[PDB]
DNA sequence: ATCAATATCCACCTGCAGATTCTACCAAAAGTGTATTTGGAAACTGCTCCATCAAAAGGCATGTTCAGCGGAATTCCGCTGAACATGCCTTTTGATGGAGCAGTTTCCAAATACACTTTTGGTAGAATCTGCAGGTGGATATTGAT
DNA sequence: ATCAATATCCACCTGCAGATTCTACCAAAAGTGTATTTGGAAACTGCTCCATCAAAAGGCATGTTCAGCGGAATTCCGCTGAACATGCCTTTTGATGGAGCAGTTTCCAAATACACTTTTGGTAGAATCTGCAGGTGGATATTGAT
């Protein structure tokens, strides 16, 4: 009973009439990785040796998230078999289109503002997502020092795995559910009122 | 030498006659009745003092239920008194003719 | 250019397009349809 | 020597077998397992005559007669539909009072 | 097996020594460690990630619409559609608490309700009661449960007086079933006794039954069993339908302390509309 | 069936959303508050605006999958 | 000079509940006639069910539903209830 | 010659006091004597067709009772 | 059963006036009438000479009976042809 | 010679007497005065076709279909007191406003 | 085609409805009625379309019993029209139990 | 799997104003409305008083359907005889 | 509100009808083994009948609006029950006769059984045709705003 | 007063539908004839309950005043019949599944019936206490005058 502070930390507000809220597991939590202890510590055992660029604790934990997504997604069929998945090289089709923590799907309509230091920030990520490093680029930078890892880790258990689960007509009807779609734009341009009003305000004082 | 709320001494007279539950009719002038209104159907019977007994139970019974349901009936009508047509409209809607 | 003269005058009539769009209900009276998007300032 | 009232039962077997066989439309009577019915009376004289003393004693009288029945066989709420067909004998009617005479006219 | 599991498990703030079993998954029981916090729900066994694996997430709230607030306990509102996973995994919260419903079907057609203490960073659970969608078999609410840490400061009664006025907040009357109370047994038993006798000091009197029903929504097959729970409420209707009465009072006078643990009948509506035949 | 089943169930999950147009004005609504009299919590004024239709967007994964079903039987 | 009636059972049943009680012969005559034509009552109903169901031996079960079928509803219940004891402890003739 | 008028106005005030009646109208008394003297011949005459049937030319309690017991108004205590 | 009395109510209404016509359901509605009046007086027939203590039944309970049980009129004129067709049966053996 | 249609009542007086026997319980039943009765359920079904010549008197249409059946029972007062306890199916009421 | 006085095609409707014969309620959403208030006593059940017949004749006679000894009622009570009053009075003193 | 059949079991009490038309087969006049919900009530009260011994006597007969016969029967022992229809 | 005037609740007093044990007696049955004859529990398998289920046609159920009248409240205003009280009228009591109720023994008669035919009445294959239900246009009440 | 379009009754023709009258199996109860059985009819005997018959007192009867009461009327208003325009779900006829009834056939637990044989529950007197019915009397609760 004095584990409080150490994930205690956060900030709050109160409420203007009802806390109204909406939501899934899997757009409020965001991520979905997984780890153990023996890999947190002494999976980087001799990167002290060269630790030339990025070496730090919380820039490894999104990427160890994103390689498990291929094979629950996009071969649902592959149940027990252990020899599973293409290598590393040969999985490249499957990082240009993906479904990791539901990217695309949330980077899709993302490009249309380019906001100055860097665009979206949702307040259903944490709070330090953005050094929090893009895997844009790190597939083709340290992604092979995970994969060798990853490819001895599930095959212990090798079809299921060691992380817990779940143990077992046409008309007038349909006509105002594409009436549904005029909608289309008119959220986020009476958003975009006050969301072209960031890239100049903040930076008011460069006279001086 | 003293008169009292008129009405508020019969609502001690029905709570003296509802709480007792002796045969509240007299009964030589309903044993004459019940005599000479079965003399119509064959002379010269004789009776029993506890068949007599069961018709007078059985009438104060009857006549007690339909004044009950005839006194209900009055107080549906917005109306503390009974008249002729509540209680025969009452002997109708029970059933019986 | 991009200090002086831009910071308002392509902001001024963007907030008032929406009285077109607003009008996307009738093709209940409520004319005067002031629930989610008129008092946005 | 245990005469056939044993299956807890304290009501005449012998007789209750012979009035089926009295009643009888029909013919043949299980003798046996007819005893499931003279038991069945055994609740509802009991739960007739449990509630008559259930407020026999609230008027303190220890012989109980015939007026405290009807002050509830009529007031028992689920014993009154099976007894509604009988008026018992000089058994009184219960305190009742419409609350429209009693309004302090 | 149907003792609790494993020796220690804290519920965020505080540890409970759970009571029972519950389909919990299996393999975490070789190691002799469970714990587990308040709003991600999601299961472990080890300090060694949420300690700071709980920047996994944000959430400080959870998705029901907090639908009372008060001074010192709000609640909310889950449905089994809109959310598929953490609406499920709060029964196996508490599966390991509750004494026999448990899972098989998947526990999608169930409307829940949690009731929520008010705190300093994130509003945490007390307890929950499942409405189904509509008419299972009357039966207005399903299984209650308060969490263990927090009883006997009166929160654990007020969410069952809460449950009775979403039945004339859509008008039409219900109770619970038997299943089975002896955890509560006098509970449910304190409130219904009280229900009636709070609200029987006003009647200018002549009044009938059934009508309880249309102002309490507290039905007919139980006021006589709460009218003889407690004392006589009778000797009137000899020839017509059940009457009531009243008597000394030694029971509003006692109704000074123990009362507060009221609700304000002041929020918002809670009709589901649609019909979502469920076959499945 | 692939129109009769598929029809309505794309409204009970925006039954929660008529909320986004009256979840958002009160509290940009609370915030003009804090600019109507140095940039401290300015920030934090888009990255609850960006959030409009950040679901309705996943929405948008949804209502035009489902308008992307309209080849799934040969007449529409 | 033979008759009979159901006096010392009536008197035994209920001095063996409540055993501060007395009987007067009118209120005894009253339960007389209040067990009988309730037996009576069963008798006729369940010899008609039983007639008209292509049946001449009557058994238990039709009276069961007999006494469910004219007793009102919750002492029906317990009165199948304690019938159903009642021919559960007889079929152990021990 | 008639007996019906043998019940009295203050033996049926009190038959109906005990129902539970404030007012009497004056002129129900007629009817209240029509009412009992048919419910009483309805009554009597198939108590007199039992007890002619059985060939005892009196009536007894057993019969009346009986004869109650038919009509749907069936007392107790007398059999 | 398998029995009615079909038949017996068609040659009563033709041995009245012979024009009108038997329908389809009426028949099951007379059935009805007279099967219902007989279990009335069979039941009450047989529980008058149950409690009369007498061991069988006779002419003279079920006269009784169907005196005890009917409207005035109709019962004089119902146990007249009683009567009549009794006798009509006794004078030939 | 045929026992029913000697004896001039034409209902079946042979299988009336076994009806007595199926159902009573003074198990011995009289042979020939079982035919004292059966005239009766004769004198009833006449008495309620031979009134149901009205229809064919006043009601214009011959072959008598069961809303006719409505006009004698009830309707009519002396066979009112016989079938209080049967309502007849699809006949309707008598009219009156 | 000018409205005359309010009230006399309800009379002559009622005179129509009364003179008529058939059955009023329809029939199959009875016959769901019927079903879902008999499968909560005892789970499913089956019918026979006679049945549910006779059931709907029944309620249709008892109901317009009802319905008439509540008219009794209402004109009894120096009134045109029915209340909830006279209706659970009409039931009342009918004796429902 | 399957395991439960299809049940309604909604609100079917709402039957419809058709009592609007049998209350004009009975003498009635004009009808001051608010009675339909308690008329509803009693027309479900007697209902379920019938429905409820008819299926008793049918799990009695050891069958799981309904007939006419007995529950002309189960109504002729309640109290009134539908009559001639079975 | 502040007492006179009823009266009912409580307690105590004796008298007496009467319930409760009791208990012998005792005629009458529960209750006991012993075959036993058959009605019933159950199980076969054919198959009529209920139950979901659907497509389109259309009477009919919901909603909404408008005019008005029946309900209801509140009133004034004759009248007939209720309430006492005295006068009387038949009651409610104990006391002496007498035809039926309720046992019995015997006489015969009518219903059991049982079987031997045998008309007869249920069933359905099935004519048939007319008695209805229904449209459809030709005479006649229908009861108001004007 | 009065015409108004609306609803009502009637002769005339038309599909259809179930009476209805053989044909006849045909299966099966019913008339009829014995043999003997137990139950009803009548007569009796006598022990009663039913009828009827005189002397103290409480409850009916017939009054008179007066005030709660019902009845009549009259106006005010919400809420209900009626209309119309419209949605909806009935509303009849096929259609295949599929099964729970239902007739039959079957073997077997078990209720009837029977001589005996013991207890055992009515009953009828009967002590005998006692529970309470009635009466008297003292005090707090209830109701009307002022």
């Amino acid at each position: 009973w004095n584990e409080y502070d150490k994930f205690y930390t956060g900030s709050f507000q109160e409420t203007t009439s009802y806390i109204k809220f909406s939501a899934t597991v899997e757009d409020c939590c965001g991520t979905n990785y997984n780890m153990d202890e023996r890999d947190e510590t002494f999976l980087n055992e001799q990167v002290n040796k060269g630790s030339s660029d990025i070496l730090t604790e919380d820039e490894f934990e999104i990427l160890c998230s994103s390689f498990e997504h291929a094979i629950h997604e996009r071969q649902p069929f592959l149940s027990m078999d252990p020899e599973s998945i293409l290598s590393f090289e040969e999985l490249k089709p499957t990082l240009i289109k993906s479904d990791m923590a539901d990217f695309n799907l949330r980077n899709q309509l993302n490009h249309e503002i380019n906001s100055h230091k860097t665009h979206f920030i949702t307040q259903f990520d944490p709070v330090s997502q953005m050094n929090t490093r893009p895997l844009i680029q790190l597939i083709e930078k340290f992604g092979s020092k995970i994969y060798d890892y990853w490819r001895e880790r599930k095959i212990e258990v090798n079809g299921y795995e060691i992380f817990p689960q779940l143990k077992f007509i046409d008309i007038l009807n349909s006509q105002r559910l594409r009436a549904l779609h005029q909608e289309l734009k008119n959220a986020k341009d009476l958003a975009l009122l006050v969301a072209k009003r960031e890239n100049v305000s903040l930076n008011w004082i460069n006279d001086e | 030498p003293h008169r009292y709320k008129p009405g508020t001494v019969a609502l001690r007279e029905i709570r003296r006659f509802q709480k007792s539950t002796e045969l509240l009719i007299r009964k030589l002038p309903f044993q004459r009745l019940v005599r000479e209104i079965a003399q119509d159907f064959k002379t010269d019977l004789r009776f029993q003092s506890s068949a007599i007994g069961a018709l007078q139970e059985s009438v104060e019974a009857y006549l007690v239920s339909l004044f009950e349901d005839t006194n209900l009936a009055a107080i549906h009508a917005k109306r503390v008194t009974i008249q002729k047509k509540d209680i025969k409209l009452a002997r109708r809607l029970r059933g019986e003719r | 250019l991009q200090d002086r003269r831009e910071q308002e005058d392509t902001f001024d009539n963007l907030q008032q397009e929406i009285y077109d769009k607003e009008t996307e209900y009738f093709s209940f009276n409520n004319n005067d349809r002031i629930f989610s998007l008129s008092s946005a300032t | 020597q245990s005469s056939s009232a044993r299956a807890g039962l304290q009501f005449p077997v012998g007789r209750i077998k012979r009035y089926l066989k009295r009643h009888a439309t029909g013919r043949t009577r299980v003798g046996s397992k007819a005893a499931i019915y003279l038991t069945a009376v055994l609740e509802y004289l009991t739960a007739e005559v449990l509630e008559l003393a259930g407020n026999a004693a609230k008027d303190l009288k220890v012989k109980r007669i015939t007026p405290r029945h009807l002050q509830l066989a009529i007031r028992g709420d689920d014993e009154l539909d099976s007894l509604i067909r009988a008026t018992i004998a000089s058994g009184g009617v219960l305190p009742h009072i419409n609350k429209a005479l009693l309004l302090k006219v | 097996a149907r003792v609790r599991n494993l020796n220690r498990i804290i519920m965020g703030k505080y540890e409970i020594e759970p009571w029972y079993f519950s389909p919990y998954p299996i393999e975490l029981t070789d190691e002799d460690f469970i714990y587990i916090d308040d709003f991600t729900l999601q299961y472990f066994g080890s300090k060694k990630q949420y300690e700071r694996y709980r920047k996994k997430c944000t959430l400080r709230h959870p998705p029901g619409n907090e639908i009372y607030r008060d001074d010192y306990v709000s609640f909310f509102e889950i449905d089994g559609r809109k959310q598929r996973t953490w609406c499920r995994n709060l029964c196996l919260l508490s599966k390991l608490f509750l004494d026999h419903k448990t899972l098989y079907y998947d526990v999608d057609p169930f409307l829940f309700y949690c009731m929520t203490r008010r705190d300093e960073l994130g509003h945490h659970l007390v307890g929950y009661f499942s409405k189904e969608k509509e008419s299972a078999d009357g039966y207005n609410v399903a299984c209650i449960l308060t969490l263990p840490q927090y009883q006997r400061m009166g929160y654990g009664k007020l969410l069952i007086e809460f449950s009775y006025e979403l039945s004339k907040k859509e008008n039409k009357v219900g109770s619970p079933e038997k299943p089975l109370s002896d955890l509560g047994l006098l509970s449910y038993r304190a409130y219904w006794s009280d229900t009636l006798i709070t609200l029987l000091v006003e009647h200018q009197k002549e009044i009938t039954i059934d009508e309880i029903s249309s102002m309490t929504s507290m039905t007919t097959t139980d006021i006589l069993h709460t009218a003889k729970t407690l004392n006589i409420l009778r000797y009137y209707k000899g020839q017509h339908i059940i009457f009531l009465n009243e008597d000394i009072l030694d029971r509003y006078n006692r109704l000074k302390a123990k009362k507060r643990r009221t609700i304000d009948p002041n929020r918002l509506i809670w009709k589901p509309p649609v019909f979502t035949a469920s076959q499945l | 069936m692939d129109p009769s089943l598929v029809l309505e169930q794309t409204i009970q999950d925006v039954s929660n959303l008529p909320s986004e147009f009256r979840y958002l004005l009160e509290e940009i609504g609370s915030n003009d508050l804090k600019l109507i009299e140095c940039q401290s919590l300015q920030r934090e004024k888009c990255v609850l605006a960006n959030t409009a239709l950040f679901l309705i967007a996943r929405h948008l994964n949804k209502l035009e999958k489902n308008i992307a079903l309209l080849e799934e039987d040969g007449v529409l | 000079a033979r008759k009979e009636t159901y006096s010392s059972y009536i008197y035994k049943v209920l001095k063996q509940t409540h055993p501060d009680t007395g009987i007067s012969q009118k209120s005894m005559s009253i339960l007389n006639s209040f067990v009988n034509d309730i037996f009576e009552r069963i008798a006729t109903e369940a010899s008609k069910l039983a007639a008209y169901n292509k049946k001449s031996t009557i058994s238990a079960r039709e009276i069961q539903t007999a006494v469910r079928l004219i007793l009102p509803g919750e002492l029906a219940k317990h009165a199948v209830s304690e019938g159903t004891r009642a021919v559960t402890k007889y079929s152990s003739s021990t | 010659r008639d007996n019906i008028q043998g019940i009295t106005k203050p033996a049926i005030r009190r038959l109906a006091r005990r129902g539970g009646v404030k007012r009497i109208s004056g002129l129900i008394y007629e009817e209240v004597r029509a009412v009992l003297k048919s419910f009483l011949e309805s009554v009597i005459r198939d108590s007199v067709t039992y007890t002619e049937h059985a060939k005892r030319k009196t009536v007894t309690s057993l019969d009346v009772v009986y004869a109650l017991k038919r009509q749907g108004r069936t007392l107790y205590g007398f059999g």
